[PDB]
């Protein structure tokens, strides 16, 4: 659900089993990281514009089903923090659309050589 | 044109009547007398994959009624469709119980119209052996105004009683030898040049399955067409197409097996497949170039067909394809 | 941002970059999309042919295939157990993976396909005159894992509504499908990229992201980790990166899929002791495997090469090895509970070791 | 682009009534609508077709393939003050129905209560957020109501692709309903709205025949049973992989059938009640039209005109 | 009407002296009725041979033509739940017949489909309204049946039909039609009828459908094997040679041309191949083991699909590997 709904990639469950499960919390985890890293050096103070937007609530950082020790109402609980997420989710998609759409290209100066006039 | 030209071969020259049906005249011929005699029985067609039955019980079904008076006198069921023993002991009963309904005066002028109805029943061999023997009286009590039509891959699947009711119609595989008249006018049709030879390539590969000879002229002649040179094809696109192995790539495999090193036989496995090779293919291949090859004894030639035939049982069981190829290949080594 | 495995995706036939000749007959498919037979997509994990499919429809319709969006379909069974599947949805296609619905498959068959195959597609005709009709593009992932059932239920749904509905199925292997869907099929063999071509696209992806590389043979070993998985290449190209702030060297480790080393040291622990012990503690490391859903058939896969690539065995133990492993492959194949056949496969192992 | 607009509800009930319909059919029919302000009319467009519509897929999903299309002179508003730089001086946007229902349905309580005031809209660019802009909505309640909806401008190249649907003509047996207001308004409303007693029905099969010279039956083949509704009052008659659908062949040169949804007919019954002149329009195994005019005069004046388009749900 | 009837059902004997093979069972069943102390009775058979037929003959001569009102059938097509023997069976078992006409019969066809409930609540309708009514339960599944059942009815097994009574049979529908048949042919039709009286019949429908003029045209052993595609004994036999003698290459293009000129399918091949095989004199027991188990696999991975040529291949290698212990 996070993925579709805040990258729009579409995966498998066996993907996820197998590559996915593992790897992008792994990526996520560092990249939160990093994100943190910097935000604290500014603080006592655009090259890496794709790290800083993960989100600490909404992006997952930890691996689905917890680590493979081998060899070195819990249920209910996930289900409604998954379902919130999943509302979260799908409010910040909802005003996607209404924002603005890609469509087609258009004369857009154009458009902006007509502003609106609002007077009585 | 544009509206004829948005059918897949195999449904644009499926047949239309039953002179279109090629190399199944021995059940042909009884069901078109049937026409005239109107003395249809209960019915088994049973039939590796493409061979006709489908569009032999339609066309039968257009002949005997007509576009309209079919819809009232054909009930068709398949494995798409819910087919439990509820389902057989109320719908279908139902329908076998239904009074046979008055033809108008065209269609009586136009077309025979028995007096009695039709039920087929396509993919027969994926209901149960339950929802089967309801079937039995029912086929037995109505057949004055009701015939039945079952339809199946693996007649083993039907229970004995169903095969005793039925009269049985074995569809025999299509080859070169009987279906290349049918594909040479599909070709001619859609004015697809090839070299000679390449019809019977296609037929050889298909294996009994004029469906897939069908599909793979199809692929054949868009590729053609979209290459634009005005050339014929050639049977190494056909053998492309369908997936068979390069002969060199099976030449390699074959000295592979007879150095006889496991670590060399499963290195090159692993590289072949990545390739994506279909091992059901592989395995024909082999099948062919040892059983038929002089250069091996009847001892070697007995051991490696029963292998061969495990080998293949068990792919045949949606078994894993790199483990069962790269085990096929270290028993021949070790033979 | 997005994942390097998506941000990277080609979306066109133009932008393929590997296996050319597969290029050029997608190409030729799509010239005249208007006959164009059901499709059954073959070939290694991750190699690309999803993306080959998304290519194919954009040539057919256009980007547009690309706005994709999710809804919920509930089915109810006959004991009234209700139960919900994902559909993804672009205004020209459909995609929905039956195989999440186990047994239950087939009624996805039964009463979704079935009815969008029903429903034949129309619209007003913008300049001409009366309405104009499109064929719906259906696309059914992991085909090889649909029960029988619903394959059969499959064929005269595709043989009626060919008019309405065309099929393109994708699988990892065509063992499991059922003749009668091959014979229904073009099928299409998608073999994996090369190793110069996945260190290409890497390379790509590294120029791009503007990571420093100490050599290109860093990117050529990530290529013989993922073993033609470029979806794995370019996971692992990411973690390494983002492990060695965004600075790969020669000795930067290569990061695997932890069940893997897992495997790994299973297959180790199996060589070095062979008793009943041992066993019963290589069933506590197989469970745990389960427990993450990793399919059994894959772990068998696994585990048996794992113990091939060891040096010390002779080529009798690998001989024995692999005639277990076919053999309980195919017990697993025909099985129930798969616990029991791996089991098995790692006694006769150490029983044939030891 | 100043789109000053005022609606009054005390002057003209029936244009106020044309508007209140309109607009609840829209949003009855789909979640946003199309706003066209040309110097002459406005039309109001509900098609699948447009930009945020499309964004459901419903056309692959479930068969939406209904057009909607309403047509609203510039005398039903007081005040029209509508200039623009483009062809005929036409303001192209995009809306929401369920804000702008809201907001009707609040005017409408307003005026039942007792008050005679007017509603001013205009267009402004709200500092808070194709550049969206607002609905500026106010009016007086007997205290000066105000409310605010989003609304999205289109280009010319956006706005053309919005085509009417429109049939062959010739090719089109047309149906002159009764009206709603005389004596057999209540027969024809009960027979069109018959088939609903029936919750297992999906399609409908409408048939026309000829020989008050022509007839109209509603055929259920769904059931267990045959079924069929006959009307025997009066009613006269008005003298890319694209292909085009197959059309059967008729049964004779004076029937004219289509098969259609539920949903669609339930529209037809609603609109058909809401107007007075009413047309019914079917195009053999193509489709039905639904055409509802409402006539003002002084020099006659523009005919209120609403079309509801149905593509066939099944090929007969 | 009955012109227009399959075969199967046109020929369907009305009364018992039309029912043949089962002589003893009918001799029997004739002699208790001309007593009238007809027990509880089951018909245990094989498909096609005769049970249905003869109950309702049964019936026919017990109560002549009104046998349809003091008769309650069911079969497996009707719901047999226990609801609908606690209900129905037990009400008709419980009411007086229509003119007092002796006792009612209950038929209950393929009852081996009848769950275990449901039988198990017959067990004591049927004994307590004895005097009153008579159950009859036909089967080809006694495992099927409990035991409690099984116990309370009188068995008569239906063997597969004798030779004589399907020649006999035969006679009759050739009189019946104007179809004439060679022994030869009838020598086949019994060959594939394996006992079954509907194949017979069902061949002979066909036969005589593929007879371009039925009125003069005689019917061949070409004409049944042409109708059922099956191998002629020829094929099977040069088959065989092929296999025992010839070498590997020879065999197999034996095998692939003898298949190839008619069609033939690799299954019945193996059958054939098996019917011959039983009689061989054999002074290696071991050989009868291999042959036995090895096409019985052929066989079994045949009834799921696989690829025919490595299927005929496997043949063939099984059948020599298993005589190279006759050596
Ligand atoms: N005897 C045939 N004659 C002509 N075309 C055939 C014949 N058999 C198969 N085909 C072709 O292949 C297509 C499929 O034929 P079908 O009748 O559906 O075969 P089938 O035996 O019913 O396949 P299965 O058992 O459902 S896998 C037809 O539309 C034809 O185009
Ligand atoms: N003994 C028989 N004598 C003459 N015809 C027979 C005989 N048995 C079977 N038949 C013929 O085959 C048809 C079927 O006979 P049935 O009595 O229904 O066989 P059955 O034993 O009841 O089969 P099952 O066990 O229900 S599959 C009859 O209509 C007859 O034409
Ligand atoms: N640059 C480039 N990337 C590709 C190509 N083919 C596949 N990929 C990428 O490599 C990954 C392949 O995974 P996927 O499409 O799921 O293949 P599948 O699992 O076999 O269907 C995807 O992330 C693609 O973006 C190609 O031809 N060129
Ligand atoms: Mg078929
Ligand atoms: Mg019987």
């Amino acid at each position: 659900n996070v993925s579709l709904y805040k990258y729009n990639a579409v995966h498998s469950f066996r993907n996820i089993t197998l590559e996915f499960g593992y790897y992008a919390p792994l990526i996520r985890k560092c990249q939160s990281y990093k994100k943190k890293y910097i935000l604290y050096y500014l603080k006592n103070l655009d090259k890496f514009s794709d790290i800083m937007k993960v989100e600490n609530g909404i992006d997952v950082v930890d691996r689905i089903g917890g680590p493979i020790e081998a060899l070195s109402d819990h249920l209910e609980d996930q289900k409604k923090e998954r379902d919130r997420r999943l509302r979260m989710l799908i409010d910040q998609y909802e005003r996607n659309v209404m924002m603005a759409n890609d469509d087609l290209e258009d004369e857009e100066t154009s458009f902006n050589d007509d502003p609106i006039v609002d007077s009585d | 044109e544009q509206s004829l030209a948005q059918q897949p071969w195999v449904e644009k020259y499926r047949p239309k009547n039953l002179d279109e049906v090629t190399a199944q005249d021995h059940a042909v011929t009884v069901l078109k007398k049937t026409l005239k005699s109107a003395n249809l029985p209960h019915m088994l067609f049973y039939g590796p994959p493409g061979t006709g039955k489908t569009s032999t019980i339609l066309a039968l079904t257009k002949e005997l009624y007509g576009p309209d008076l079919m819809k009232s006198r054909i009930l068709e069921l398949n494995a798409s469709d819910e087919r439990g023993i509820s389902i057989v002991r109320e719908k279908v009963k139902n329908f076998a119980r239904l009074t046979v309904s008055k033809p108008s005066k065209h269609d009586l002028e136009n077309y025979p119209c028995p007096p009695y109805k039709i039920i087929i029943l396509d993919e027969a061999d994926s209901m149960t052996a339950d929802a089967q023997s309801a079937l039995r009286r029912t086929m037995e009590t109505y057949s004055g105004v009701t015939r039945f039509c079952l339809i199946c891959n693996y007649v083993t699947r039907i229970i004995d009683p169903l095969a005793s009711r039925c009269s049985k119609f074995r569809f025999k595989a299509l080859d070169a030898s009987n279906a290349i008249d049918r594909l040479r006018f599909i070709s001619e049709q859609e004015n697809v040049k090839c070299d000679d030879g390449v019809l019977e390539r296609i037929l050889d590969i298909s294996a009994g399955d004029l469906r897939r000879g069908i599909t793979l002229l199809q692929s054949a002649s868009k590729g053609a067409q979209y290459l634009g040179d005005g050339k014929n094809i050639t049977s190494t696109q056909v053998e492309e197409l369908a997936g068979v192995v390069p002969h060199d790539i099976l030449i390699e495999i074959v000295e592979k097996v007879k150095s006889g090193d496991f670590d060399e036989i499963k290195k090159y496995v692993n590289t072949f497949m990545k390739s994506g090779w279909s091992a059901a293919s592989v395995v024909n291949q082999l099948h062919e170039y040892y059983i038929t090859n002089d250069n091996f004894d009847t001892n070697f030639k007995n051991q490696i067909s029963w292998l061969l035939f495990t080998t293949d049982s068990r792919l045949n069981n949606g078994t894993n394809e790199h483990i069962q190829l790269l085990n096929l290949l270290v028993k021949i080594s070790q033979l | 941002m997005s994942l390097w495995v998506d941000k990277y995706r080609p979306k066109s036939l133009n932008a393929l970059s590997h296996n050319e000749e597969l290029t050029n007959f997608l190409k030729s498919l799509s010239d005249q999309p208007r006959d164009l037979p059901h499709l059954l997509l073959y070939g290694p994990n991750g190699t690309g042919k999803k993306t080959r499919c998304m290519a194919l429809l954009e040539s057919i319709f256009g980007p547009g295939v690309y706005r994709l969006k999710i809804d919920v379909r509930q089915f109810v069974t006959a004991s009234n157990r209700k139960l919900e599947l994902n559909v993804v949805s672009s205004p020209y296609h459909l995609e929905i993976t039956p195989s999440d619905m186990g047994n239950n498959d087939r009624i996805v068959i039964q009463e979704l396909l079935k009815e969008v195959a029903q429903m034949e597609q129309v619209d007003f005709q913008d300049s001409k005159d009366g309405l104009a009709h499109r064929y719906k593009c259906v696309i059914i992932n992991e085909a090889n894992s649909l029960t029988k059932d619903a394959q059969a239920a499959l064929r005269r749904t595709m043989e009626k509504y060919s008019k309405n509905i065309r099929l393109i199925m994708v699988c990892d292997s065509m063992s499991p499908i059922i003749a009668p869907i091959k014979s229904r099929c073009l099928l299409i063999r998608c073999p994996a990229p090369s190793d110069s071509e996945i260190s290409t696209i890497l390379s790509d992806v590294v120029t791009n992201e503007r990571i420093q590389l100490e050599t290109k043979d860093i990117l050529k070993r990530i290529a013989q980790a993922s073993n033609g998985n470029l979806r794995v290449s370019l996971l692992m190209l990411e973690s390494m990166a983002l492990n060695n702030e965004l600075a790969l060297k020669s000795s930067s480790p290569i990061i695997k899929p932890d069940w893997i080393i897992v495997i790994h040291k299973l297959t180790r622990k199996i060589v070095k002791e062979r008793s009943v012990n041992s066993l019963i503690e290589c069933r506590a490391v197989l469970y745990d495997l389960l427990a993450h859903c990793i399919p059994a058939n894959i772990i068998l896969k696994e585990l048996t090469f794992s113990l091939l690539d060891v040096e010390t065995l002779n080529t009798t133990n690998k001989s024995s090895i692999i005639e277990y492993s076919s053999v309980f492959d195919e017990r697993l194949s025909l099985g129930n509970k798969a616990i029991f056949h791996l089991e098995g496969f790692i006694a006769k192992v150490m029983c044939c070791l030891d | 682009m100043k789109l000053k607009l005022i609606v009054n509800g005390c002057e003209a009930p029936d244009d106020y009534k044309l508007l209140r319909t309109t607009i609840n059919t829209v949003a009855s029919l789909r979640k946003t609508a199309i706003l066209r302000f040309n110097s002459e009319r406005l039309t109001i467009i509900s098609t699948p077709k447009s930009s945020l519509n499309s964004s459901n897929n419903g056309t692959i999903l479930r068969g939406d393939t209904g057009q909607l299309w309403c047509t609203i002179p510039h005398d039903v508003f007081r005040l029209y003050t509508v200039i623009s730089a483009r062809e005929l001086n036409t303001i192209t946007m995009e809306c929401n129905c369920d804000s702008l229902l809201s907001v009707f349905k609040r005017y409408d309580r307003v005026m039942n209560q007792g008050s005679s005031s007017n509603m001013t809209i205009k267009l402004q660019s709200m500092p808070e957020w194709n550049p969206i802009c607002a609905l500026g909505i106010t009016f007086e309640e007997i205290i000066m109501h105000s409310f605010k909806v989003p609304v999205k401008l289109l280009f010319r190249a956006q706005d053309t692709r919005i085509q009417e649907p429109m049939i062959n003509y010739i090719q089109l047996m047309m149906y002159k309903l009764p009206p709603i207001s005389g004596e057999f308004g209540s027969a024809f409303h009960g027979f069109i709205r018959r088939v609903e007693r029936y919750s297992n029905v999906n399609h409908i099969h409408l048939m026309g025949v000829k020989k008050d010279d022509v007839e109209l039956k509603i055929i259920v083949n769904e059931l267990d049973w045959h079924l069929e509704i006959c009307w025997n009052g009066p009613l006269d008659s008005v003298i890319d992989i694209s292909v085009m659908v197959e059309k059967a062949e008729q049964e004779s040169s004076s029937t004219h059938e289509v098969i259609i949804r539920c949903k669609d007919w339930k529209v037809c019954s609603k609109l058909y009640a809401a107007f007075e002149e009413v047309v019914l329009a079917i195009s053999h195994d193509e489709s039905c039209v639904f055409h509802c005019s409402l006539d003002r005069g002084s020099k006659p004046r523009e005919r209120g005109q609403i079309i509801y388009y149905i593509a066939r749900s099944k090929g007969l | 009407s009955k012109e227009n009837l399959p075969w199967v059902e046109k020929y369907r004997p009305e009364t018992l002296d039309e029912v043949y093979g089962q002589n003893e069972v009918i001799t029997t069943v004739r002699k208790f009725v001309d007593e009238g102390k007809l027990p509880h009775l089951l018909f245990y058979g094989p498909p096609g041979t005769g049970k249905t037929s003869t109950i309702v003959a049964l019936a026919r001569e017990i109560y002549g033509k009104n046998y349809s009102n003091m008769v309650l059938e069911l079969n497996a097509s009707d719901d047999r739940g226990i609801d609908v023997v606690r209900n129905q069976i037990k009400d008709f078992a419980s009411t007086r017949q229509i003119f007092s006409k002796g006792f009612k019969l209950i038929i209950l066809d393929e009852a081996d489909a009848m769950t275990n409930a449901a039988q198990n609540a017959l067990r004591r309708v049927i004994e307590r309204y004895t005097k009153n009514t008579r159950f009859c339960v036909l089967a080809n599944y006694a495992h099927k049946l409990t035991p409690a059942l099984l116990s309370r009815c009188t068995r008569f097994r239906f063997q597969p039909l004798p030779q004589e009574a399907i020649e006999r049979r035969i006679a009759n529908v050739l009189v019946h039609e104007k179809l004439k048949l060679s022994p030869n042919a009838e020598k086949a039709l019994i060959e594939l009828s394996n006992g079954d009286m509907r194949r017979v019949l069902n061949v002979l429908q066909s036969c005589k459908a593929t007879l371009d003029n039925p009125d003069e045209d005689e019917i061949s052993d070409d004409v049944i094997y042409e109708c059922c595609g099956a191998p002629r004994p020829s094929d099977l036999k040069a088959v065989l040679k092929s296999i025992l003698e010839d070498d590997w290459g020879t065999a197999h293009y034996t095998l692939n041309k003898v298949r190839s000129a008619k069609g033939l399918a690799l299954i019945d091949l193996i059958e054939g191949i098996v019917k011959i095989l039983e009689d061989y004199e054999l002074q290696n027991e071991e050989t009868r083991v291999h042959l036995l188990t090895k096409l019985a696999d052929i066989e079994y991975s045949i009834s799921k699909g696989g690829n025919d040529q490595i299927q005929g291949s496997a043949v063939i290698g099984a059948i020599k590997a298993s005589f190279e212990n006759e050596t």
